[PDB]
RNA sequence: GGUUCGUGGUAGGAGAGCGUUCUAAGGGCGGUGAAGUCAGACCGGAAGGACUGGUGGAGCGCUUAGAAGUGAGAAUGCC
RNA sequence: GCGGAAAAAGCGGAGCCGUAGCGAAAGCGAGUCUGAAUAGGGCGCAUAAGUAACAGGUCGUAGACCCGAAACCAGGUGAUC
RNA sequence: GAAAGUUAUAAAUGAAGCGGUCUGGAAAGGCCCGCCAAAGACGGUAACAGCCCGGUAGUUGAAAUGGCUUUCCCUCCAGAGUGGAUCCUGAGUACGGCGGAACACGUGAAAUUCCGUCGGAAUCCGGGAGGACCAUCUCCCAAGGCUAAAUACUCCCUAGUGACCGAUAGUGAACCAGUACCGUGAGGGAAAGGUGAAAAGCACCCCGGAAGGGGAGUGAAACAGUUCCUGAAACCGUGUGCCU
């Protein structure tokens, strides 16, 4: 495929490597894979006190019998207004990961699907002299974005996460950090040729 | 109520049925009122028997 | 990420007692009416027979372990077509290709399959049929 | 926290290959005045475990 | 798409769904009036869902997926 | 565990399950145990699929679907009745 | 003991729209134009604000005190080789019996470790252990002491986070709550959030002793009137279309 520069000229093309941007998608395995990398995300920090935690209810209200009330073993049981919660949550972790070879498929399948879709686009270079919004907004306009895009890049180039740090859609990340939900959370996948080399050199 | 030169003194313990049968029980250090000089001057104390086999003042 | 379908089948809606009558599973919630195995926490222990003395004691312990139990890593012969003709098949080979990976008390090769390629076959034990077959072919077996 | 395993069962079943449980019989100690040589012959062998009393128990010894 | 035989049902097994709160992504509504609330002769096989109007005065649907403190008429239940 | 953003990968093969069973065991091994047996019989092989993860069902350990005793034990508080 | 650095405990500076127009009580909203961005965090502002305010990124800052890191001061200090005449190398100790306990190990064939009691070694030709015990071999040198880190927990502090709660929930406690109240006492232990953007919190008139009303006025609204967002149901009434 076409491989643009910066000012969004035409810089030949690049060859990408068809065992991570030619296999045919596995749809199946990039839900998995999604609904997991969301499940990893949660914190899981919910809890609710049950009859034993609540402050106080250690004595029996009433006697068993005789006064014609229902029978009642604390002021804590949870039929009581203000009582223990029965079950209800507790700190848990939501995390669990697929296997290996499985989390490698699901990001050689969206990558793949990105080409297929045509929301590729492998820029030469992307550097800026000095860290400017202005000049990373003019960018994306000459390479016709107007989307939510996830940019990576290898070279370095800190300047490059600095000028993209304020635009909302818009995520820079290095290459070593490429995952399956980052790539399906945007639109537009716009990545370095020294990127794809790293990227390739992984998958 | 100690051994002043070792330090035995009552410890707890089970007392066994036939049958295992447990309790609670003390073993008491032999313990006997004696006079010695640990400081200079003579004094009263506990000691224990064991502590006397042998080298002590008296 | 709008439009998932996680794979038809791979996951189900899990079933909620005690919801109305309507489901099926209302009012008793699966467990019928009374005694122990419709109550919380209810519920014999897993062998128990009510009394009538559990299966496990109406039959005699047997045996003892072995404190020196010698348990071999086992090779059949047809894996060890997989070598190339006249080659020096070692344990340490035999791990390296990805044939045992834990090589408990030794690595025995027994007959089970038939080898076709002539080789020279070092390992701890050999089954006399193994040993046969290795030299059938025209190898030769050392006891390492 | 794992399951544990019945050791009473452990030291008195054992899995066959296809998964099956072997165990041995009963009345294979003294009152041997009582027995028949037919019958000894026949109880010192092993048995397997019956469809029924496997169900009740399988869970005790799982590993 | 037809044909044939079926379709009473407690415990109970199996299936498909409705609705509730929250999350994500997409796409929307809303001071020209959100949710809630009241009323109605509307719609769906059920759970249920709209529309119109009053009140209300600022938030809320929908689609697909995900997660549950997810549905009450009975407990001499608690307030 | 290292690395990292309460990331994602990468690294990490120690270990675990499976690929062989039979026998109390020594052991032998597509067989093995019993047996004097080359017999018969038991369990196996000949009739190879497992494993990792997630989801449903059920079970186990946990209060384990919720409410309810009379009681038991431990440390205190009470002879202003 | 100094000194230097650095962090903490106050702060400082900080880009860009009073843009036009529509609806409106009000514009941050709609429509149409711009602009800043290392700043599109969060909050506030008469409805939903990167450009209105406090701020935010970035860049600065400390008289004083405390912490930390360095450096200096100060203080302290022998360590290899060769022999093996002799000497030393933890005693009521180790160990044993009896009785207990700890060891995953219930006295068991019961090693190992500890306690009470009684008995009681060897001591370099020495001693202990390898799950009764003996022999061989192997590995160790008890009966003296010290020792950071990797581990546990959080009454606290700072900065944050949540497919956690949202007033019968969440803490017992969003509110002067361990209060009120109950109990001789130990102890038990509540209920109870919302006017409006702003008090502009209703001058004045009228009925009434007042309460409370009706006007008038404020306000977008007063059927928002000092407990005052919404305002379901039970329950209580007035009126009346059909019936009795
Ligand atoms: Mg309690
Ligand atoms: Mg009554
Ligand atoms: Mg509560
Ligand atoms: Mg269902
Ligand atoms: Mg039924
Ligand atoms: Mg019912
Ligand atoms: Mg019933
Ligand atoms: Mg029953
Ligand atoms: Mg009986
Ligand atoms: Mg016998
Ligand atoms: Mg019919
Ligand atoms: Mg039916
Ligand atoms: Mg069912
Ligand atoms: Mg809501
Ligand atoms: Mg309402
Ligand atoms: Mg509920
Ligand atoms: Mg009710
Ligand atoms: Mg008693
Ligand atoms: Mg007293
Ligand atoms: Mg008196
Ligand atoms: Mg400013
Ligand atoms: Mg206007
Ligand atoms: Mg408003
Ligand atoms: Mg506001
Ligand atoms: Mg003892
Ligand atoms: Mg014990
Ligand atoms: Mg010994
Ligand atoms: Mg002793
Ligand atoms: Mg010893
Ligand atoms: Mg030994
Ligand atoms: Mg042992
Ligand atoms: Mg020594
Ligand atoms: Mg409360
Ligand atoms: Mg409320
Ligand atoms: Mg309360
Ligand atoms: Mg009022």
């Amino acid at each position: 495929l076409s491989l643009l520069k910066q000012d969004g000229t035409n810089a030949g093309e690049i060859t990408l490597n068809d065992t991570v941007f030619g296999i045919e998608p596995n749809e199946k395995v990039v839900v998995d894979v999604i609904l997991s990398q969301r499940a990893s995300l949660r914190q899981g920090t919910h809890k609710v006190k049950n009859r034993s935690e609540v402050r106080g209810g250690g004595r029996k209200p009433w006697r068993q019998k005789g006064t014609g009330r229902a029978r009642q073993g604390s002021i804590r049981s949870p039929q009581w207004r203000g009582g223990g919660v029965v079950f209800g949550p507790t700190p848990r972790s939501y995390a669990y990961k697929l296997p290996k070879k499985v989390r490698r498929l699901a990001i050689k399948s969206i990558l793949s699907s990105k080409v297929n879709e045509e929301k590729l686009v492998v820029l030469e270079g992307l550097t800026f002299d000095a860290p400017k919004t202005k000049e990373f907004a003019a960018f994306l306009k000459n390479i016709s974005v107007d989307t939510k895009a996830l940019i990576v890049v290898a070279g370095e180039s800190e300047n490059v996460e600095l000028s993209a740090r304020n635009l909302q859609g818009i995520t820079v990340i290095p290459a070593e950090s490429i995952s399956v939900l980052e790539v399906a959370k945007h639109d537009k996948l716009i990545i370095t040729k020294a990127a794809v080399e790293k990227v390739e050199e992984v998958l | 109520k100690e051994c002043v030169i070792t330090g035995r003194k009552s410890r707890s313990g089970n007392k066994r049925s036939h049958a295992m049968n447990s309790s609670k029980r003390t073993w008491k250090a032999n313990l006997q009122k004696v006079r010695i000089l640990v400081n200079g001057k003579p004094k009263k104390v506990w000691v224990s028997a064991r502590a006397l086999k042998s080298g002590k003042v008296e | 990420l709008h439009e998932l379908k996680p794979s038809e089948g791979s996951r189900k809606e899990r079933n909620r007692v005690g919801r109305g009558t309507g489901s099926g599973n209302g009012k008793t919630s699966g467990r019928g009416h009374k005694g122990q195995k419709a109550r919380s926490g209810g519920g014999v222990r897993l062998g128990f027979e009510g009394g009538q003395l559990p299966l496990f004691r109406r039959i005699p312990k047997r045996g003892f372990t072995n404190i020196n139990r010698k348990e071999f890593a086992i090779v059949n012969l047809d894996v060890l077509n997989r070598f190339e003709d006249g080659t020096e098949v070692t344990p340490e080979l035999l791990v390296e290709t990805g044939i045992i990976r834990n090589e408990k008390s030794g690595i025995k090769i027994l007959s089970n399959g038939n080898i076709e390629k002539k080789l020279t076959v070092k390992a701890n034990k050999f089954s006399a049929a193994a040993k046969e077959a290795i030299e059938a072919a025209g190898g030769k077996t050392e006891v390492i | 926290p794992k399951m544990k395993t019945h050791r009473g069962s452990a030291k008195r079943f054992k899995r066959t290959g296809s998964g099956k449980l072997k165990r041995r019989h009963g009345f294979t100690s003294h009152m041997f005045a009582n027995k028949s040589q037919k019958q000894k012959r026949k109880l010192r062998k092993s048995a397997m475990v019956s469809a029924g009393d496997f169900k009740r128990i399988r869970q005790m010894v799982a590993k």
